[PDB]
């Protein structure tokens, strides 16, 4: 191309859509919609129990109706929490088994941008070499228009000349080209970096979250 | 460390974690409605930051442990985990609150049918907080509720600082029309990518 490539970031959330992963995150979603069914039933049938035991018994709101709501308000909280273990649980499993592949996933993919840079790379010197064989072409019919076997030493003084301008900018691209694929290495260091460290915060979220609500659902009822 | 927290104006303040949860809800993130900056909508009593005693609702956390919270590039999952990640120590935040606190106020309703409503409230001194909101049933609030977003009104009935037993009740009322009152945080922008 004429602009150089970019390429996009390889994340936890792009590696979600290639085509690699999909034979195994198609199964572990498939686990979660059935444990999901499995969870959305359970809180249907205990809402219904309990929306209807509710519409007996107003706006006294001082009775003895008080240790009775905060039964219905302690056991759905109970249930809830065997639900987000189980759910947590499932995750963390499917983090595991995944975790190796993954990794191993976008180590490919990020060498397939090394080797689409590489390949861009190859083009741009190709690009030179022509515009230097050119070069080459116009100073020898350049030596045919002029005049002054006497008038060759100009032209052997013009490929001495010529060779240290080509010399000097197959130098300078190789180190351009060099910085692009060391910046493009770079960034897929810190790519690695934030793969592992967004996982190992997951894994805490789930933590903390499980231990606060513990102390939390007691202060929250479904409506 | 730590200071007084006067409202309008950025304090620093140096609060001890220690591995606890803070135990506050948040709204936040380019994917949220709360797209201005980083504001608590409720605090809850067991956590930290109600052991704190210093942050209400509606202040706006500009940074979390010299991390500045820019809510426009980061998603509102990894806006919500900030407050939900293990800490050893006192954290560093520098926290804006207002007077007046920066704040839009919207309405919503809906039929009731029987089909549950699909929040877990919190009651707070402020309204009744958003803590749990399953998609898939009364797209209403899908598309306007968020966790977070305040519910101040029922039926009519306010929700100011009331009692946990009266709005479960009125709650589990439905049968019927419904209208609630929300509040959302809109503050002012204070920080950058």
């Amino acid at each position: 191309a004429e602009p150089p490539l970019v390429f996009e970031p390889v994340t936890l959330e792009s590696l979600r859509q290639e085509a690699g992963f999909q034979a195994v995150g198609a199964a572990q979603i498939a686990e979660l919609d059935t444990l999901r069914a499995a969870h959305a039933a359970e809180r249907t049938s205990v809402q219904k129990t309990q929306n209807a035991a509710i519409d007996k018994l107003d706006i006294r709101n001082d009775a003895n109706i008080k240790n009775s709501i905060n039964d219905q308000t302690k056991q759905w909280t109970d249930m809830i929490a065997r639900h987000r273990k189980e759910e947590w649980d499932m995750l963390r499993q499917h983090v595991q088994d995944s975790q190796d592949a993954m990794k191993a996933l976008m180590l490919t993919v990020q060498a397939a941008q090394i080797k689409q840079l590489e390949d861009r790379h190859a083009r741009d010197i190709k690009d030179l070499n022509a515009k230097q064989a050119k070069m080459s072409a116009d100073t020898a019919k350049e030596v045919q228009n002029d005049k002054t076997n006497e008038k060759d030493r100009r032209l052997r003084e013009k490929r001495q000349n010529n060779v240290k301008r080509f010399m000097e900018e197959k130098k300078q691209i190789g180190v351009k080209q060099g910085r692009a694929m060391e910046k493009l290495k770079l960034a897929h260091s810190k790519q690695i970096e934030e793969f592992s460290t967004d996982v190992q915060k997951l894994m805490d979220m789930y933590k903390i979250e499980e231990e606060a609500y513990k102390t939390q659902g007691k202060t929250e009822f479904y409506a | 460390a730590t200071a007084e927290i006067k409202p309008n104006k950025k304090i620093l303040i140096e609060l001890k974690v220690e591995k606890k949860p803070m135990g506050v809800i948040v709204c936040g993130g380019k994917n949220n409605h709360v797209t201005t900056g980083c504001v608590i909508t409720h605090v809850y009593p067991e956590g930290q930051v109600a052991a704190d005693k210093r942050l209400k609702i509606f202040d706006h956390i500009c940074d979390i442990n010299g991390t500045p919270i820019h809510v426009g590039s980061m998603t509102t999952l990894k806006v919500h985990q900030l407050f939900h990640t293990t800490y050893e120590k006192a954290v560093t935040l520098t926290v804006f609150r207002a007077d007046p606190p920066e704040l839009e106020k919207f309405n919503v309703d809906l039929m009731k049918k029987a089909k549950e409503l699909g929040l877990s409230l919190s009651p707070n001194e402020i309204g009744c907080t958003i803590a749990d909101l399953i998609q898939g049933q009364y797209p209403e609030i899908d598309s306007k509720l968020q966790r977070g977003d305040i519910i101040t009104k029922f039926n009519g009935d306010a929700l100011e600082g009331l009692p946990f037993q009266v709005c479960y009740a009125l709650f589990k009322g439905a049968n019927g029309k419904v209208s609630m009152e929300v509040t959302r945080p809109k503050p002012t922008l204070r920080t950058e990518a």
